[PDB]
């Protein structure tokens, strides 16, 4: 549902307005019509019901960085002149409602108006198609309401004490009505822990395998030790949901509404997430979160923390004036030390507070902030920046509580001023990155159900050690979670735990961990030996819906997206004008990822072994040695101008803090032998195109997670598999290939394998590894070759060939003005 | 940056000792270290500093 | 002056003990003007009857189970809280529930006198287990709402008498809405949804009607001083 | 189908659909074909009712097509082949 | 280049000298600070006192390395941002938010100034000009709506006309108003009159408004806020604002572009509010579409005249005409000029945005019936909810401190000194311990009121009419649901908080369409709002709507809507007919590009 | 126990325009909401009589002045917004005004038709010099509520004729406190203490009687 103005709706459903007011007799012209629509007569806001009914509308907000950033609904028909829009609907969009604008477009064709009522609607989109995240779920009022709702107050009006045998039990309910009763006369707190008696709601597992023996059925009587607010939040999660009896926490709401997609449709989802929304805005009103300056409070060792640390600060400054120090290098110090201030009082401060405050109940909730900015107003705004983007080593030890002096407000509108641009340079960046990967993809469609092959990558389910439990591993959820299995799934035993195709998630993670298993393979796109694109088995299910990818989706614009819109939380290159190159440090953001998709040669480069064995290391001034002495075969190998700021590997085993690459160690193929990044031409040339493909997704997954970016690699999967698909050719074989000369990979299957006869020799190429870039300019139609340059060399060679354009890559249907070969614009569904 | 020093200064840190006329032995590195605790007593002098400098004049 | 539409009243018969009307249309804010008007009449004004204590034979110092039963105390309590009693007494009537001999016991086993009714014989109250028996005493009476425990019996006339939270409201759990409705081009009005959970002792309509005439016999109190220039339907 | 009355356009609802065909482009496909079926039903009254059906199901006050196409699609009152 | 004063130091006693330095100056000595403290006739009573230096670093530095001072604090700050109360409590990026929203802040039909204000609201608007003051002494002769005479001492009189209801160059009202009384002694540069938004002479941009810090049901989600109704009923926060349609007679060379009544064949009743010269009656109202000033240009004749707009309305205030008649003057070619005002009464209204001085600003989700108010202890209903959940993260409590302030200046305070000054007040003014109801207090920027200044200072708050106090000394009051009747269960933060209406209004916003004028250069529609155009489905926007698989919809909007000329006619019709809406039997952009590939001997053949 | 003790109503005369109200006994829960009902009630739908709509001999618009005057049509226009007035008549009914010279217009110099009232004739309007001369005539009506400007021409054939909004809501402030005082602390009870302030145009006696009616009207429907 959307709200929707008498005048904003009057116009753009008017020819239908005209229809209907000459059907009814109101008009007998259409010039008639269109008059009355123009003078806003009385009896054209009658028609608008009968018509604005069942007719979506597309919302959109720009900038528009994903597919949520346009959602469809339903139109209620409001006086007023603003639109109403759902308050979780907001995330995506990433709207507020301090002034932001919004726009609507209409659509007119049955099939838009289907595509917006199924494809688009807000009830449908509840998850991200990057993470399978649900993004329309409690925001900040709704969570608080909740968390307030489901905590625990010892000592509350009307709690459990057992009574010591005067009266037995003093706190016992018969049900939850008689605790609305008792709540409302004042003698209950919905915040206090009770037994109540449930009939309708479903225990948890734990009691249940204890209380009925046949399968809990409604109206079966249960005992339950909580709350009334927990209660009335499990009354509105849907019937058989078990209960969950815990303060609900952002996190907690998460879990729990993507156990329900996993386990229910998205109806029920949607429904539940309403729900939520009405009991947390009431339960927020009534939660007794204000703001005062009494419920901002300041800890008393603030001073003691602060002269502690001007002994140092001084002593600091005493140094340097005895020559002992430079000038930076003080500075430096001095950072380092009003940095482990801020730090005390932060901690002194979540420490002093207690949890009924407001201003760190919204914090601990989810609902908003960070406990940064509760100490910047309670505590200390600590260091400010330069408008170089350098520390003052001079702080700010004043809140905005105190209220700051006049010099302190002035330091700190300098780096205040210096982040309405950043905020905009890092948009461009953005958009950079995102248009090259939506330029080598917007070709990935899915096209068929299964490729019917046996491939597929190792993935770690998790670990164990010197205990006995399997620690899981942390990258499950991107790496195994929504996938497919390609081999039936075996204990030591040899039964099947799991088997083939089987679309794997938590219930079947936690069963593979109930059994332990740490290891289990699994089909990608890195692997599906499809000829146009990729198979849906391959590429796994949807992260939007949960159940498996369709025929058609297109699956790499998604891709480009969910890597590219979390590229503003990404370090990058200084946004100054000149200077000195400030890669002399480490820089590993947003360069490191267009490096690794471009594939050009890492900065800090670590050569790989190129053989198996035992290694042999000599150091000379500056320079490091290396030899590699193979196992079985022989001819030792060497590496020798290796520079001696390069530091040597760290291995850091189980057992042993073994560390820096030692003399007498084992190194296996692949193993780098310096701290740095790998070459991926050399990591190929050694291992192939399996296991670079491997690489690559990992460096930009590093990337992307030490950033605090969650994105499922079967995207950065599509990227890579578009950056691997051709092979350069030295031997024709019976095919003829010009050797020399670049070709594809399932061609190159094509015309070397069906040679039955003639076939004396088959076809031979090696693969080249390329950059999304060149990538994307091996294109194979000649529509999308003169939409670049070189638009008469094209047009020869291929009015030579008689070639024919098959409208695959979709960059060339809106040229001619066609349908898109992807999702509803396929022959299949066209 | 830090780091980067750090990595660096891996290699050859200390440069050679300055017994001065008053047993105030002055080792000299390329990295500043001192004692936190000991009034910012510093262990090891960076080549930069105005008394590391009768180790090159 | 005068209404405008004459609203009306409806109901949906969800269940047989629960229910769900509908007044509509209202003017606007005459939603939350009586919601909450209706919902504490039809919880709180509305006379019953109810346990407000037992005692048992076996247990007088240590209130937790009772040898013979596989139930505990707070289970057959439990169970003797949701007894939908009735009387005409209006003062503190006794009764007594006696099942020498190892089975199943229920308010069907009570013998109530002639004056009381319980309308909910079915209701289970202790499985006896083999070799076990069962007394109690019960304290019924009459009054209006939710009034709780009352222990405030220092030194106690009776032993092992134990006051039980007394449900004497025949309408359990009532809950309301108010959602906008349109008349003819107008909008913002109030429509009235109001649930009704009572016991099987009375239907939801009745327990409506007596908060009505309560509601009316408060609002005639006020209006009583002058009775002139109201509203009128 | 343990839940509460799906309102407007989610009824009738999606996961009911969609097993109703292969997916939901099929669906989309599926429901706006019917959808031009039904309003060239509705707008030729002087030509007879043949190669025309109709709604198969009862309209409404005015039941736009595409929700009487997807309500009967939920009646499984159709059959559909892909190309 | 720019100078700025200082105060000169000479042995660390600040001297009452005065130096306007600039910058290469100032870098070559040690600057201290206004807040820096003295004791006997300047000498600073610390030791280790703060001051800048030449690249701004600032340092602690013992008292006689100083050899300036600066006179006052809000020294480094301009007009818009000495009037924002507790600034130091208020971060940079929300300070400049409100600085740029007090900036943009529409006149209100009755003016108000702050209860909790800052010194620089007087001089600001003297110091403008919207103000009227005496050129000399004397006593005032003479007062209406109008004019005012003044007869001096010297028996000199003066006439000062007052400007009322004049165009701002913004749309907004320029009305002037008296505040004296006949007989009254004025002196020099006392005020006359008050301009648009002043009140007795000092910067009234906003109302004062009941607050309470609170969320309800939600309503004021994500920064949005809820009102009354009564800043609806008592016209608190409305605006009178003027709007200039103009038309010229020019020269065609077939005849005369003629301003006359007989126009065309139309409805003689749109015709009824025109005077003889078809021009629009003063006092009427008007509508879009409707007629203000029949021009006729020659064919014989047509009918181009002056029409409203889309979106607009209002009454005729008045009229002003320029012709060559006169002779007076006219652009090449023109013989006549008419100009016709039209006002309009604007009242807050669901998505106006509103704001405060501290960049706490929102749009109005929800305005509520006083009966549904959260209402206090002695039937007092607030006039504005806010959340609480903006306040931490966007740091900007500088609103809090205000709206105690508010509360402790419209319900006065009595401290009580029976038994000395409590050690919270040994550093306030005498003259401040004491105040009656609807007060007024000065909070300069960086030298203003403290917490413990206004901590005990808020216990003090004389009670009510009936002795009740209705908030106590947190800044709390214990609230009504104005809809159940229950108490909220905790204790509310109520007070007083200056408010802000902005030039951001809907009726200037809200924009729609479905047919109109295109460009016929990229043969799109036009992009605007004036222009009456549509919107921009850009390239992201089109790979978002790739992303879901809809290939319909991006056909549709790149065909059917802008481009494909010959598709939109069929469209409008099918619509209109009820005909199931068509579809490209083959792609339409090609057939261009087709010709000039034949064209240039290169077979096509479109295949199936 | 069942008590038989049924409510009753008290009155209390704070002053001449505001009153306060006892409503005892009462059950637990039970006396918030009926104050809240009746505070509702009384903001909200209690009749009046307002000034609907003005003309003014000369001027044409409320974005004027009249010669001599010291106040624009806008505020006349505002303090006539503070006007109260009382017809006893369900139809309009046109006042009068005309005053010159050097006065000091005031309420108490509309000369009001038979049946109106006026009960602020203190209430400052405008004030005039030697040459102002002040003629206007007010139109009253009956009504409810908050009803706003009546543009012109839906009402037709009118020219000068000028628009304001009306407000009819003869109470001006209500409010409560429950003291839940125990009848001999035996058993349960509420006391409902209501207060109400009025604008002289009726008496809080009779505006909560108007009250009580609608609400007896109301919840009546709950019985067949
Ligand atoms: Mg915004
Ligand atoms: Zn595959």
């Amino acid at each position: 549902q959307c709200g929707l103005p008498k005048l904003m709706a009057l116009e753009l459903f008017k020819p239908f307005v005209m229809k209907r007011l000459v059907d009814l007799n109101h008009a007998q012209n259409i010039k008639s019509a269109k008059r009355m629509v123009e003078r806003q007569r009385p009896q054209v806001w009658d028609v608008l019901e009968e018509v604005i009914a069942e007719h979506p509308v597309l919302l959109n907000r720009a900038p528009t960085l994903h597919r949520l950033g346009i959602q469809a609904f339903e139109p209620q028909l409001v006086e007023g002149k603003a639109i109403q829009l759902h308050p979780l609907v907001c995330e995506a969009f990433n709207a507020d409602f301090d002034g932001d604008q919004m726009a609507v477009h209409l659509p007119l064709s049955a099939e838009a108006q289907a595509e917006a009522r199924i494809l688009m609607l807000s009830s449908n989109n509840i998850l991200s198609p990057a993470s399978g995240k649900p993004l329309a779920m409690p925001r900040l009022d709704m969570v608080t309401g909740l968390y307030y709702l489901t905590t625990l107050v010892e000592g509350a009006t009307g709690e459990y004490q057992a009574a010591t045998k005067d009266a037995p039990e003093q706190g016992v309910y018969s049900s939850p009505a008689e605790a609305i009763m008792a709540m409302d006369r004042g003698a209950l707190s919905v915040r206090a822990k009770i037994k109540v008696r449930l009939t309708e709601l479903r225990p948890p597992t734990d009691l249940e395998a204890q209380l009925f023996e046949n399968g809990w059925k409604p109206g079966d009587a249960w005992t339950a030790e909580t709350t009334l607010g927990r209660v009335m939040f499990n009354e509105l999660l849907p019937k058989s949901y078990p209960f969950v009896n815990e303060q609900m926490h952002k996190k907690v709401q998460a879990r729990i509404i993507n156990d329900l997609a996993e386990r229910f449709p998205m109806i029920v989802v949607a429904q539940t997430v309403d729900k939520l929304k009405d009991a947390g805005f009431y339960w927020a009103t009534r939660s007794g979160v204000t703001v005062s300056m009494a419920d901002v409070l300041v800890p008393p060792q603030k001073q003691e923390i602060l002269e502690r640390h001007e002994a140092e600060a001084d002593a600091i400054e005493r140094k340097y004036q005895r020559g002992a120090l430079n000038h930076t290098e003080r500075n430096e110090s001095l950072v380092k030390i009003w940095q482990d201030a801020t730090e005390e009082v932060g901690k002194a401060l979540e420490e002093f507070y207690p949890a009924d405050n407001p201003i760190i109940t919204i914090v601990k909730s989810g609902a908003t902030g960070n406990l940064t900015q509760t100490r910047t107003l309670a505590g200390m705004k600590g260091l400010v920046t330069n408008p170089k983007g350098e520390f003052i080593p001079r702080p700010i030890k004043s809140s905005f509580r105190e209220g700051l002096t006049v010099l302190e407000y002035f330091i700190n509108t300098h780096g205040a001023r210096k982040g309405l641009a950043d905020t905009a340079l890092r948009t461009a960046d953005s958009g950079y990155l995102t248009r090259r990967l939506v330029d080598v993809s917007q070709d990935v469609i899915v096209r068929e159900h299964d490729c019917e092959t046996e491939r597929g990558i190792n993935v770690t389910l998790a670990e164990r050690g010197p205990d006995g439990t399997l620690i899981r591993d942390a990258h499950v959820e991107t790496s195994a979670f929504a996938r497919t299995l390609a081999t039936d799934a075996v204990d030591a035993n040899g039964n099947v735990i799991i088997e083939r195709g089987h679309d794997l998630g938590d219930p079947a993670i936690d069963a593979l961990l109930a059994a332990g298993i740490t290891t289990v393979k699994v089909r990608s796109v890195l692997t599906c030996t499809s000829a146009t694109g990729v198979c849906a088995m391959c590429y796994g299910r949807s992260m939007a819906t949960g159940k498996l990818v369709d025929i058609g989706e297109a699956v790499g614009i998604v891709a480009a997206q969910s890597i590219g819109e979390p590229g503003t939380q990404l370090t990058m290159r200084t946004f100054h004008q000149g200077g000195v190159t400030g890669g002399a440090d480490i820089v590993g953001g947003l360069p490191r990822v267009q490096e690794l998709f471009e594939a050009r040669v890492p900065r800090n480069k670590a050569p790989i072994a190129d053989v198996a064995g035992r290694v042999r290391l000599e150091e000379s001034d500056k320079f490091f040695k290396i030899t590699i002495v193979p196992d079985d075969g022989g001819e030792e190998v060497v590496y020798d101008k290796l520079s001696k700021r390069q530091r040597l590997r760290v291995i850091t085993h189980e057992d042993g803090t073994e560390g820096v690459l030692s003399d007498g160690d084992h190194v296996e193929v692949g193993d780098q032998l310096m701290e740095g990044a790998a070459d991926p031409h050399e990591v190929l040339r050694v291992q192939g195109p399996r296991e670079v493909q491997i690489h690559l997704v990992k460096e930009v997954q590093e990337v992307y997670r030490a950033q605090g970016v969650s994105i499922h690699d079967k995207h950065i999967e599509v990227i890579v598999r578009q950056m691997l698909r051709r092979v350069t050719i030295i031997d024709s074989g019976s095919t003829e290939f010009l050797p020399g000369s670049l070709t594809e990979r399932a061609e190159f299957e094509a015309e070397n394998r069906r040679v039955v006869a003639e076939g004396g020799e088959p076809a031979a190429g090696r693969p080249v590894l390329m950059g999304i870039t060149k990538a994307s300019l091996a294109t194979d139609s000649w529509l999308s070759a003169a939409s670049f340059q070189e638009t008469t060399r094209v047009l020869t060679d291929a009015a030579i060939n008689c070639r024919s354009d098959k409208l695959n890559g979709l960059k060339e249907n809106v040229i001619i003005g066609k349908l898109i070969p992807a999702g509803t614009g396929i022959s299949r569904y066209r | 940056k830090d780091i980067a020093r750090l990595n660096v200064a891996d290699n050859g840190l200390c440069f050679g000792r300055l017994d001065t006329l008053d047993d105030a032995r002055l080792y000299i590195g390329r990295l500043g270290i001192f004692d936190r605790d000991n009034d910012f007593e510093p262990l090891l002098l960076d080549w930069r500093a105005p008394m590391a400098r009768p180790f090159y004049v | 002056m005068l209404i405008s539409q004459r609203p009306t009243l409806s109901e949906e018969t969800v269940a047989e003990n629960r229910s769900r009307f509908v007044i509509e249309p209202l003017e606007p804010g005459f939603g939350y003007t009586l919601g909450n008007s209706l919902r504490r009449t039809l919880l709180s004004s509305i006379p019953g009857a109810a346990v407000t204590s037992i005692r048992i034979d076996g247990v007088l110092h240590e209130f937790t189970t009772v040898p013979g039963v596989k139930e505990d105390v707070t289970d057959i309590i439990l169970n003797l809280k949701g007894l939908v009693v009735s009387s005409d007494d209006d003062e503190p009537v006794t009764m007594y529930l006696r099942k020498q001999g190892p089975g199943v016991v229920t308010a069907g086993d009570i013998v109530p006198p002639a004056g009381v009714t319980v309308h909910n014989p079915d209701m289970h109250i202790a499985t006896l287990n083999d070799k076990g028996k069962l007394e109690v005493e019960l304290v019924v009476e009459r009054g209006r709402g939710y009034v709780p425990a009352v222990q405030n019996k220092a030194s106690g006339a009776e032993i092992g008498r134990i006051p039980v939270d007394s449900i004497y409201s025949p309408v359990l759990k009532v809950t309301y809405k108010v959602e906008a409705t349109r008349v003819e081009q107008r909008t913002d009005f109030d429509k009235l949804i109001i649930d009704v959970e009572t016991k099987n002792s009375i239907s939801p309509r009745d327990a409506l009607a007596s908060a009505g005439g309560t509601l009316v016999e408060l609002f005639g109190l006020a209006r009583e001083l002058n009775a002139d220039s109201e509203h009128i339907e | 189908s343990a839940y509460d009355t799906p309102l407007g356009i989610t009824n009738p609802p999606i996961d009911e659909l969609l097993s109703r065909a292969s997916s939901k482009y099929a669906l989309v496909i599926y429901a706006a074909k019917r959808a031009r079926q039904i309003n060239d039903y509705y707008n030729q009254l002087g030509d007879g009712i043949l190669e025309y059906v109709g709604p198969l199901v009862e309209p409404g006050l005015q039941e736009k097509p595409l929700s009487i196409a997807l309500r009967e699609i939920h009646g499984d009152l159709l059959e559909h082949t892909e190309g | 280049f720019i100078e700025t004063p200082y105060r000169k130091v000479e042995n660390g006693v600040v001297t009452d000298q005065i130096d306007y330095l600039t910058a290469d100056e100032e870098d070559r000595h040690v600057v201290a600070q206004a807040n820096s403290p003295t004791d006997e006739n300047g000498r600073f009573t610390e030791d280790r006192v703060m001051v800048r230096k030449k690249g701004g670093e600032v340092e602690f530095v013992s008292a006689d390395q100083v050899d300036y001072m600066d006179v006052s604090p809000r020294q480094m700050v301009s007009v818009a941002t000495a009037m924002i109360p507790f600034l130091e409590h208020d971060d940079a990026n929300r300070a400049l938010m409100g600085a740029n929203m007090q900036r943009q802040a529409v006149p209100l039909v009755r003016s108000e100034a702050p209860l909790v204000g800052t010194g620089m609201e007087l001089r600001a608007a003297i110091d403008a000009g919207d103000v009227v003051v005496a050129d000399k002494t004397g006593v005032i002769e003479e007062v209406s709506a109008d004019y005012i005479t003044v007869m001096a001492d010297d028996g000199t009189r003066q006439s000062y006309r007052l400007r009322k209801f004049a165009r701002s160059n913004h749309g907004t009202c320029a009305n002037q108003r008296p505040i004296v009384d006949a007989g009254q002694r004025v002196e020099a540069g006392q005020v006359i009159a008050d301009g648009p938004c002043t009140q007795n002479g000092e910067m009234a941009l906003g109302k004062n408004l009941l607050v309470a810090i609170m969320p309800w049901e939600g309503h004021n989600y994500e920064d949005a806020i809820i009102l009354s109704n009564r800043l609806v009923e008592e016209d608190v926060l409305t605006s009178i604002h003027i709007e200039e349609h103009e038309i010229d007679a020019r020269d065609t060379k077939l005849g005369a572009e003629e301003i006359t009544r007989d126009i065309p064949n139309v409805s003689d009743e749109v015709l009824a509010d025109l005077d003889e010269r078809g021009i629009v009656r003063i006092g009427a109202e008007v509508r879009d579409g409707d007629i203000l000033v029949g021009k006729v240009t020659p064919k014989e004749v047509r009918d181009t005249s002056l029409k409203v707009p889309h979106g607009e309305s209002g009454k005729v205030i008045g009229i002003r005409v320029f012709s060559r008649e006169d002779d007076d003057e006219l652009p090449a070619g023109v013989n006549e000029l008419v100009r016709v005002y039209v006002a309009q009464k604007r009242k807050i209204s669901d998505g106006d945005k509103l704001a405060g001085r501290h960049g706490n600003k929102g749009v109005i989700g929800k305005i509520l019936p006083v009966e549904d108010m959260p209402f206090l202890p002695d039937g007092t209903p607030v006039d504005i909810i806010l959340n609480t959940h903006g306040v931490p993260r966007r740091m900007n409590i500088g609103q809090i401190l205000e709206t105690h302030l508010g509360w402790v200046a419209k319900a006065g305070w009595n401290i009580d000194v029976a038994a000395g000054v409590p050690d919270w007040a040994s550093k306030l003014p005498e003259e401040l311990y004491s105040a009656p109801a609807d007060s007024t207090v000065a909070t300069p920027v960086f030298d203003g009121a403290q917490e413990g200044e206004l901590a005990g200072l808020l216990g003090s708050t004389l009670p009510n009419r009936d002795g009740e106090v209705m908030v106590d000394a947190d800044g709390k009051s214990t609230l009504f649901d104005g809809r159940s009747g229950e108490p909220f269960p905790y204790p509310v933060t109520v007070g007083y908080m200056y408010i802000l209406k902005l030039h951001h209004l809907v009726d200037d916003k809200i924009h729609a369409r479905s047919t109109g004028p295109y460009s016929m250069i990229t043969q799109q529609p036009l992009g605007g709002k004036a222009q009456f155009g549509g919107q921009r489905f850009g390239e992201m926007e089109c790979w978002a709507m790739q992303a879901y698989g809809a290939a319909y919809t991006l056909q549709e909007l790149l065909t059917i809507k802008s481009d494909d000329t010959v598709g939109r006619v069929k469209v409008y019709e099918a619509i209109v007919k009820g005909e199931n809406i068509p579809e490209p039997g083959i792609p339409e952009s090609f057939k261009v590009l087709l010709k000039e590939l034949q064209s240039l001997c290169l077979n096509v053949e479109v295949l199936s």
